[PDB]
């Protein structure tokens, strides 16, 4: 005894559970710029240009009409760097105090306009700056959870992406932590596995708002409706799930 | 041969197969003890080919199979733990194939 | 031909009235964690033996 | 305390929750706690709690007095917040009650 | 000189383990409250 | 993580099954091989390794992968969901900026 | 902290003849720091009744022979409360001792006795011994408590 599974199965395991651990979200201050301005010689008049369609007219290959693959792979890659761009999440936000309100910072809102204000005249600076002035923020709940809610600017199909997310990380705290956490209960009683609750029993538990990019009930469904997947069913449990004895 | 090797219970942790084996007529919740675990359990088939065995003038191996019937018996416990309480995953097969 | 907004020449009292967006941010004194490696911690128990 | 654990509302005295492993429920099991002599300042302590409660009394006060000033003269304090005047009453006590 | 800590019969005397008081319990308690939060922040972004 | 990537596929490949409808003057001469190799080349190698156990001896065509793909079933994830509605509000062209 | 009499668990008869302890392997073992510092977290979480409650820790490298789970089994519910007034402990670690308890109860390593299962898949469902016995009372419900003390 003191002197097993075939490697490449070793190495695809081992591949998928480096995947686990991608991160797609970010978590930023501010949000990036959707409209800028050019200015020109006027006082009264700017152009106002969305940097979305700037942006997006470089990506990808152009379009012939005799390479199929390279027409698809220009539309995922198109379609992956919309998705790419529009999931964010907001924390800590710049914030001023006006008349016992909070007003959100200029820095914060969705549009860069720091260039038009010195050729500005008096008049408009001082309705620029009133109008600046009522951004009031409000406070929400999320989950019995105290949040900012306020009024800005961005651009239509990132903005679909982010509150897609904002919705999935409200559903997430509202019940799917609980389940996930249930089943894996569950699953450790039948296969005598003792499973930790560390990570959600310390003394800062009442103000975190919990992330979670994989929900544990998976439906097996999904596994087996692959076309003729048996053997590969067969062999991928047994090189999880087989013990070693004498 | 007059067992019953297959049984359904409680919901599984994976709905897709609910299925519980049961060779031997044995039940895998309980822990043993592989010291003195199979002193006075037999099922059908091995007193059936006790009894034949018997009658055909073979003493020598009726009383050795009599004997290592305990061994027989820890072993098959083992298998049935094996199967029911490690090999669960979404990719054991579902109930509506394993029955056909 | 396109039918989309990219170039407009606004007045100076057109500049926010871009602001229809509703932003949700969560408050800076709590925190914000990834327990996706989290549902993999656990131990296996062990069978007794001779 | 129990009823909220139960149904998982919002909690304004949190339980503090420490870990423990298997062996040491024996280990404790088989041990008796045995008082011998009573606390050094067991004979002190309700001078403390009096001191304490007397600097938190007046701390109240103060903030509750500057809580108006906002109201009373809105031209001066435009960009006020009761953290500001929070600040400026802990910067002007003594220390050992901050640090209790 | 307490009634309750006379001992009549050997069925509750036995050996001296630990002693622990009030001063050491106290920064005990404070130091693994602190360090659980400190070793949650530190294993998890 | 595997079931999420699995959805994910079966995602790409319905929405882009229509191109050669709606597009007839760019997709003249088209299979639809051409997107199924598309899709594959972009997809991690740890799924496809693992389909490719079971594929490397079992025979499969394009009507095996129409029917998987038109089965209604999918693993909801984060990932998942951001790539529907990513290709929702890619449904109008003019917002990739290209045009006729 | 006092440990108990030695003599409490053995009488020697003559010079020879002793009679022998059940968990005599468990008493001859000697504390490290940390089980003391466990040690020392559940008495002061005993002393306090609803300011400190307990939970389970799990060290993959720890390594310990199975008997120990389930005498703590057995230990723990004599030792805590989940009563209707206050408890000690948080529903996941009551779950981790009704197991520890089940797999205990259904650990026999001598001649073994009838046991009925029931129609639900819970630990401690069933009935033992000659005398069926009901076990369900020892699952834990914090609305009466009836598997601990209270």
């Amino acid at each position: 005894t003191a002197t097993f599974t075939v490697p490449d199965v070793q190495k695809i395991l081992d591949d998928i559970k480096a995947l686990a651990a991608e991160q797609v979200y970010k978590i930023v201050k501010v949000p990036s710029i959707s409209f800028r301005h050019i200015v020109m010689q006027s006082r009264d008049r700017v152009l106002r240009v969305d940097t979305y369609y700037e942006e997006m007219s470089q990506v990808g290959d152009v379009i012939t009409e005799d390479e199929p693959e390279k027409f698809y792979s220009t539309i995922i890659k198109k379609v992956r760097f919309i998705r790419g761009k529009g999931s964010f999440i907001l924390h800590d936000i710049p914030t001023r105090d006006h008349r016992g309100m909070e007003v959100a910072e200029p820095e914060v809102l969705g549009v860069e306009f720091k260039n038009v204000l010195p050729v500005l005249t008096a008049e408009h600076r001082a309705m620029i700056q009133n109008a600046l002035d009522g951004s009031i923020i409000e406070n929400g709940n999320v989950a019995t959870r105290d949040v900012d809610v306020f009024i800005g600017a961005c651009s239509e199909p990132v903005y679909r992406i982010y509150n897609r997310l904002q919705g999935y990380i409200e559903a997430v705290q509202l019940q799917e932590l609980r389940n996930s956490i249930g089943w894996l209960e569950r699953l450790g009683h039948r296969k005598r596995i003792t499973y930790s609750q560390e990570v959600l029993t310390d003394f800062r538990r009442q103000d975190t708002i919990w992330v979670l990019a994989l929900q544990l009930p998976v439906n097996p469904q999904v596994v087996w409706d692959v076309p003729r997947s048996s053997i590969a069913n067969l062999i991928m449990n047994i090189a999880t799930c087989l013990p070693t004895g004498e | 041969w007059a067992t019953i090797d297959v049984e359904y219970r409680e919901p599984a942790p994976y709905v897709h197969a609910q299925r519980y084996i049961r060779y031997c007529g044995i039940d895998s919740r309980e822990l043993i003890n592989p010291t003195t675990y199979g002193i006075g359990m037999t099922y059908h088939c091995y007193n059936e080919m006790l009894r034949m065995l018997v009658a055909a003038g073979k003493d020598s191996e009726a009383a050795y199979f009599r004997s290592m019937l305990p061994f027989h018996m820890v072993r098959f416990a083992r298998i049935n733990q094996i199967i029911n309480e490690d090999l669960h995953s979404v990719f054991s097969l579902p109930d509506d194939m394993f029955n056909a | 031909f396109i039918n989309k907004r990219i170039v407009e020449r606004v007045r100076v009292g057109q500049i926010l009235a871009v602001l229809n967006r509703r932003f949700v941010a969560y408050k800076g004194k709590m925190r914000i964690m990834d327990i996706t490696q989290s549902l993999k911690m656990g131990t296996k128990l062990a069978a007794p033996t001779v | 305390l129990l009823p909220d654990l139960i149904a998982g509302a919002h909690q304004n005295a949190d339980p503090v929750v420490l870990d423990v492993s298997w062996i040491s429920l024996w280990f404790a099991f088989n041990r008796s706690f045995e008082p011998t002599h009573r606390n050094e300042m067991l004979e002190v302590a309700p001078l403390i709690e009096s001191v304490y409660a007397s600097e938190l009394s007046v701390m109240k006060v103060d903030m509750r007095h500057l809580s108006l000033m906002q109201r009373r003269f809105p031209d001066v304090l435009i960009q006020a917040r009761p953290s500001h005047f929070w600040k400026a009453v802990l910067n002007d006590s003594p220390e050992a009650v901050k640090a209790v | 000189q307490r009634p309750e800590r006379i001992k009549t019969t050997p069925y509750l005397e036995g050996d001296v383990l630990s002693s622990d008081s009030g001063p050491l319990l106290s920064v005990f308690a404070l130091q693994e409250i602190m360090q659980k939060v400190r070793q949650v922040q530190a294993d998890y972004m | 993580v595997y079931a999420s990537e699995l959805s994910v596929m079966k995602v790409d490949m319905r929405h882009l099954s229509l191109m050669q409808r709606r597009f007839p003057d760019v997709l003249i001469q088209a299979r639809p091989s051409h997107f199924w190799k598309a899709v594959l080349n972009d997809s991690p190698e740890a799924v496809k390794a693992v389909m490719n156990l079971s594929h490397s001896h079992n025979f499969i065509n394009i009507r095996d992968m129409m029917r998987w793909v038109m089965l209604p079933s999918l693993q909801p994830s984060l990932k998942l969901a951001l790539e529907e509605e990513a290709w929702a509000a890619a449904n109008d062209f003019e917002d990739l900026m290209l045009t006729d | 902290y006092i440990a108990p009499n030695p003599r409490i668990s053995s009488i020697t008869l003559t010079q020879r003849i002793t009679t022998t302890g059940p968990f005599a392997i468990l008493t001859g073992s000697t504390p490290t720091a940390q089980q003391l510092n466990d040690v020392r977290k559940i008495y002061l979480a005993l002393m306090f009744p609803g300011q400190i409650i307990l939970d389970l820790k799990i060290d993959p490298g720890e390594r310990m022979d199975p008997a120990v789970r389930m005498v703590a089994g057995v230990v723990g519910h004599l030792l805590f409360t989940a009563g209707g007034r206050f408890t000690n402990l948080t529903q996941n670690m009551a779950r981790q001792l009704d197991i520890a308890l089940n797999d205990y109860l259904l650990y026999m390593y001598n001649t073994r006795v009838q046991v009925n299962y029931g129609p639900t898949g819970e630990p401690l469902d069933f009935q033992i011994g000659r005398n069926q016995y009901d076990c369900n009372v020892f699952r834990a419900d914090f609305a009466t408590g009836t598997g601990y003390n209270g």
